[PDB]
């Protein structure tokens, strides 16, 4: 998935994914 | 490339193609309905392109087009001033000056890499406004935010004002 979005999408997820894992 | 106005609008270059009132504008390089005083001919480098909004004449009231309505010659157009007050909506737009998270932690500069490795590189997302370290919303997130300088807090959102006190 090229462009931003694909990209940002991913970053975000990555973040989201990481908070996810600290609150735990 | 910048989508909001500062001062009277000289350097405006967004792509608003309609006066403050609906009416779609006349391309600047046309003659019906009206005949204009600033043709991309005459005032060439003055962003006179498309039908988009512009302030050629250095108008006080700023950016403006000619309307495709034969009945009202030219009129002004709407165009968010820059800087920013309060976020609109969830403010995919926010261009304001706030740098402290909800928790109230001062934000880490986008330009920087500490105290946090991150790929939000402004270089990488130019249009995305990663000024200094103003809270932002690049990625369709709930509300803008930043990577915080508390080394134990990666990022978190900020408390940006809604202008009108999902979205409506």
């Amino acid at each position: 998935k090229l462009t931003a979005d694909a990209e940002l999408q991913r970053l975000k997820n990555e973040r989201h994914e990481e908070a996810e894992l600290e609150r735990l | 490339l910048s989508e909001c106005k500062t001062g009277n609008g000289k350097n405006y270059r967004g792509t608003m193609s309609k006066t403050k009132n609906g009416i779609t504008c006349q391309k600047w390089s046309s003659t019906s309905p009206h005949r204009p005083r600033f043709s991309p001919a005459t005032h060439p480098s003055e962003g006179l392109e498309e039908n988009y909004c512009r302030n050629p004449d250095n108008d006080p009231q700023g950016p403006w087009c000619y309307t495709t309505d034969p009945e009202k010659r030219y009129d002004y157009c709407d165009i968010l001033e820059c800087e920013e007050e309060c976020m609109h909506c969830s403010g995919e737009n926010y261009d304001g000056k706030i740098s402290k998270t909800m928790s109230g932690l001062e934000c880490q500069a986008w330009d920087s890499q500490s105290p946090h490795a991150h790929g939000y590189i402004p270089s990488k997302f130019p249009n995305k406004n990663l000024k200094k370290n103003y809270c932002r919303n690049p990625d369709r997130e709930l509300r803008p935010w930043c990577f915080t300088t508390d080394p134990n807090k990666r990022w978190e959102l900020c408390d940006i004002p809604r202008c009108t006190t999902p979205c409506k």
